[PDB]
């Protein structure tokens, strides 16, 4: 290259021509070369004719040359029209990807990735830079969106939007290679969000935290806090900052540095508001509106009420059942209709990823075996019907009772024990597996060494099942 | 005595991988609880049947400088944390 | 320990209230009530497996019909003086209720204090010869003589 | 136009920084092109990010015979596309007749600088007197005219680079020879449409430059770490 | 030779279960496998990847 740079320049006819010397040194990777003798002089520069050599240098991955043509002028903005998008995702725009992204589309759908499917059916037939980092980006080209990454404006939504990107194209099951290289790139990009969103937390907390909630005019048309949930980013909520704006936002309107005996003595003796035990930082009627407000205290005036109406429900079950409903199973009711209420509202309010939950699914479970029991049990004068509703009424107060330990997951003791109990299941099914075979295998040996063709199923399944079964909490087979 | 005390054995196992994973599986999940409790605006449990009333009541009857200001602010952390990287 | 205890007290409430609603009817007095809701599925977690589920092996030599003597009440019969409850909805709950406490419930608690030892004791013994400090100071304190001659001094 | 390589991006970030952290003016020409584009973007930076503790002072004084859409009020104009820049909290523009005279507000300013340059002010820890800086980094018949100027003046303390065009013939060197061999060899393509009467007026310049060594100083290559401008100043 | 790193590493991994799930693509969920193989002439829909 610089053998043919020096027979391209002395012809003394083309020293006017840097343009030629600037495709020159295009299609040799010479960066030291093209800066150092281009550039230097600063004696005709226009700004508007590096168009061609700024598509040129996109086409061929020279990211060091865009790199030093935005630092001599370029606007992407001005630069970007639907043509060139129409040029890049159209002609530019690779088969296999194309093939990895249909096949991302169709096993393992997002609302990102429909995002970004709609906009890639666009521009194979208005925020340029971020359609531009999109293409860059699910390329692997890992060079050039760093480049474009450092002009935009909402940087963090950015690196979130492109680290699910990548960490959803990795999980397509062809073309292995690609799959390892744009899950290197996604956990680049999330680890460039969070140590930029800790500098900018370190900083100054009321700007993050002004940072955390921004739409972008519809970027994807999510949020920062929002595209770190959808890809399952722990570690960008697992940080300082992020913690700290929840836990502000879930004390409220009280300071968290005062201890939380002193708010639950003041929920339960609710005068006491008006005093000096509780601080007030983050006249007497505001004091009541800014205790009765916050998410702390309205939570726990809920657990208090859940506990009572397990209280009622246990005494209506076992020591008042009469053949017509007496006044406690009315005071029951209403409240089993308050639970139903606010159940349909969250349901109302989430759509249908509420049923996503499996909370809400055995939550949807006991309000129907409620009301199912209700109708078993209004048949009076039925002996059959009435404890058949009972019998009901005691299986939904086993899933009545089962639902407290999830609400109480927000502890900061039995929390994360409650969250790891249910990382032991495949440890209960290999167990249970296990136990499984060799209780069929020693039951039906034992029934058929000892006895002579039993005809009646329950007996064989007292005797093949049961105590066998007994046997692991050492009862020695009789 | 095998087959339990197998079980053990993986139980220990599994706690001694997932309990440094798990404080952050755990401060994860918070989000989802300080979403469902700061969404609402409402009141008391038992009197929240009330304001379901008043939602009732609702279907009765019926560029900005700033965030470019904190954006720019941003660009400002960003080159200085790209400093920051070339510096080390 | 505690997160034991409070998992625990969750499984025996649900299913003592359960099996009492599906044996009997309307027990009116309350240590019959607690005898049979709390401390009997309390005994479970010792290896006891809880009794009167069975129908076949139920006497009632051992009921009081009406709350008169120290007795259990009856499951409550039909029109033919026999038990109402099914031994299909019961033998499993019990079944299920004996698995979930004496073995995954133990056996997590093995290892979670087995977890809490392999942290602590590294630090442990930094605690101890720390809390030595305390003992050193409250013998080399006093000017004493021998314990029960102390009422002297 | 004007070629901004990163060390003198991170060079005009830390004076910014400095005239920050003194509450200081800064001097300039004022327009919207290349350095004064720079040092407006960075000025507009330091003002976001804080948004008090000092608000710093960007006095851009052009020459108002290059200024293209002029507005005669008393009432705030508005200046759209010499271009000015949108950055500078201060502007002054001199005034004078036809549009082909450059080299005009050179006059004024220097006038001021003397001004200052002679100017009480006890608060200090110069002894009063209020000191000045100046810098030059590129090039041109006004960053000449200007450095001598300054020097001719009393207490100009100039600071020059390493990197630009007369920067390097002035941190190089330190006779009409002499001058020559730097100049030819670091400006090679202006030289050619340059008329030798003028060119032995600027070894005249130069000479009355290296008159007073004591009152120039340098930045280096080697000396390109952190702190350096403060090292300097 | 016992040298169960050479078949541990991913090569001989896809290699092995490219081999293994055969005609059908290894990207398709396994209930569907499972589902039509319970109902046999359910074979002829678009609910296995053939690729
Ligand atoms: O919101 C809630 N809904 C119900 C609920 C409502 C209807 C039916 C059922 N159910 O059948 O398990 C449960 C469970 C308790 N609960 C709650 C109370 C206090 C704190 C956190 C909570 O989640
Ligand atoms: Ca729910």
């Amino acid at each position: 290259s610089y053998a043919l740079y020096k027979a391209f320049s002395t012809n003394e006819q083309d020293k006017d021509n840097w343009n030629g010397q600037l495709k020159l040194l295009l299609e040799w990777n010479q960066l030291d070369l093209a800066s150092d003798e281009i550039f230097t002089n600063d004696r005709r520069w226009e700004s508007a004719d590096l168009q061609e050599v700024m598509f040129t240098a996109l086409i061929k991955d020279r990211p060091k040359f865009v790199r030093l043509f935005l630092e001599n002028g370029l606007n992407l903005q001005k630069f970007l029209t639907n043509e060139v998008l129409t040029e890049l995702f159209s002609t530019h725009f690779s088969t296999l990807v194309y093939r990895n992204l249909q096949i991302a589309k169709n096993s393992y759908n997002d609302a990102l990735l429909t995002f970004v499917w709609k906009l890639v059916a666009n521009f194979r037939r208005r925020h340029p830079l971020q359609a531009l980092f999109i293409w860059a980006i699910l390329q692997n080209k890992k060079e050039l969106s760093k480049v474009i990454w450092e002009q935009t404006k909402g940087c963090t939504l950015a690196a979130l939007g492109a680290s699910k990107l990548l960490k959803t194209l990795a999980k397509v099951k062809n073309d292995i290679n690609a799959a390892g290289e744009s899950e290197e790139l996604a956990n680049e990009y999330e680890t460039r969000a969070v140590e930029l969103f800790t500098e900018c937390y370190s900083n100054d907390e009321d700007l993050a935290e002004q940072l955390l909630v921004y739409s972008c005019e519809a970027w994807g048309g999510s949020n920062c806090l929002e595209l770190a949930v959808e890809a399952t980013d722990q570690h960008f909520i697992a940080q300082p900052g992020v913690q700290n704006f929840l836990s502000k936002q879930w004390y409220g309107e009280i300071s968290r540095d005062t201890k939380n005996w002193k708010i639950i003595l003041c929920l339960f003796i609710i005068p006491l508001v008006g005093c000096g035990l509780v601080s007030f930082r983050k006249k007497l009627l505001w004091y009541y509106v800014a205790f009765f407000t916050s998410p702390f205290v309205v939570f726990s005036w809920n657990v208090v009420f859940y506990i009572a109406f397990l209280l009622l429900f246990a005494y209506v079950l076992l020591m008042d059942f009469h053949s017509v409903p007496h006044t406690p199973e009315l005071i029951l009711y209403a409240l089993v209709f308050v639970l139903f209420c606010d159940e349909v509202r969250q349901w109302y309010m989430n759509g249908v990823n509420y049923f996503t939950d499996l909370w809400n699914v055995m939550d949807t479970l006991g309000l129907f075996y409620f009301i199912a029991g209700i109708v078993f049990r209004l048949h009076s004068s039925n002996k059959s019907s009435l404890y058949s509703g009972r019998v009901i009424f005691c299986l939904d107060y086993i899933i009545f009772t089962l639902r407290l330990i999830h609400i109480f997951t927000v502890s900061r003791n039995l929390g994360p024990k409650i969250i790891m109990l249910q990382r032991m299941l495949i440890d209960v099914f290999f167990f249970l597996f296990l136990f499984a075979v060799w209780m069929v295998a020693f039951g039906v040996a034992r029934q058929g060494i000892l006895r002579q063709n039993e005809q009646r199923w329950r007996w064989i399944f007292r005797s093949v099942i049961y105590e066998p079964y007994l046997a692991m909490f050492g009862q020695v087979p009789s | 005595i095998l087959l339990v005390n197998l079980l053990v054995a993986m139980f220990g196992y599994t706690v001694g991988i997932v309990q440094e994973n798990n404080d952050q599986v755990w401060k994860f999940q918070r989000y989802f609880l300080v979403q469902e409790y700061c969404n609402r605006l409402n009141i008391p449990f038992p009197f929240v049947v009330f304001a379901y009333f008043y939602m009732v009541v609702k279907k009765c009857f019926k560029f900005r400088n700033e965030d470019n200001e904190t954006l720019a602010w941003e660009g400002v952390m960003k080159e200085n944390y790209l400093v920051k990287i070339n510096t080390k | 320990v505690f997160f034991f205890l409070f998992l625990f007290a969750v499984w025996m409430v649900a299913f003592g209230v359960a099996r009492q609603g599906i044996l009997r009817q309307n027990e009116q007095r309350w240590r019959w009530i607690f005898r049979s809701v709390i401390y009997e599925p309390y005994l479970a977690m010792f290896g006891q497996v809880p009794s009167d589920v069975d129908s076949t092996t139920y006497d009632f030599s051992h009921c009081t019909f009406s709350g008169n003597e120290s007795k259990p009440l009856c499951v409550e019969l039909d029109e033919h003086n026999l038990p109402r409850f099914p031994e299909w909805i019961t033998i499993p709950l019990v079944c299920i209720y004996m698995l979930s406490t004496n073995i995954l419930l133990v056996n997590l608690l093995v290892a979670m204090f087995g977890y809490t030892v392999g942290i602590v004791q590294e630090n442990n013994d930094q605690v101890w010869k720390f809390q030595r400090y305390f003992l050193v100071q409250e013998y080399c304190n006093r000017l004493n003589i021998p314990f029960p001659f102390v009422v002297f001094a | 136009n004007f070629a901004l390589k990163p060390r003198m991006r991170k060079i005009f970030s830390r004076l910014i920084y400095i005239a920050q952290s003194k509450g200081a003016w800064i001097l300039t020409g004022g327009t919207h092109y290349g350095l004064m584009k720079y040092i407006g973007e960075v000025v507009r930076d330091n003002t976001i990010s804080r948004n008090s503790e000092e608000n710093i002072v960007a006095i851009g004084i052009a020459a108002w015979g290059m200024v293209s859409n002029r507005d005669t009020l008393i009432d705030e104009g508005h200046f759209s596309a010499y271009i000015l820049d949108n950055n500078h909290t201060h502007l002054l523009l001199v005034d004078n007749g036809c549009h082909g005279h450059p080299t005009v507000e050179a006059k004024l300013r220097n006038q001021l600088e003397k001004y200052i340059s002679e100017r009480t002010s006890q608060d200090s820890n110069y002894g009063g007197k209020i000191p000045i800086v100046c810098f030059a980094q590129g090039g041109g018949r006004e960053t000449l005219k200007a450095i001598n100027t300054s020097v001719k003046s009393k207490i100009p303390c100039v600071v020059v680079e390493g990197s630009g065009q007369i920067a390097d013939v002035i941190a190089s060197l330190v006779t009409s020879s002499m001058v020559k061999e730097k100049l030819v060899r670091f400006l090679p393509r202006t030289v050619s449409r340059l008329p030798e009467e003028e060119i032995e007026s600027w070894i005249k310049w130069l000479k009355e430059i290296l008159e007073s060594s004591h009152l120039l100083t340098v930045i280096k290559m080697e000396e390109a770490g952190d702190e350096i401008v403060s090292n300097a100043i």
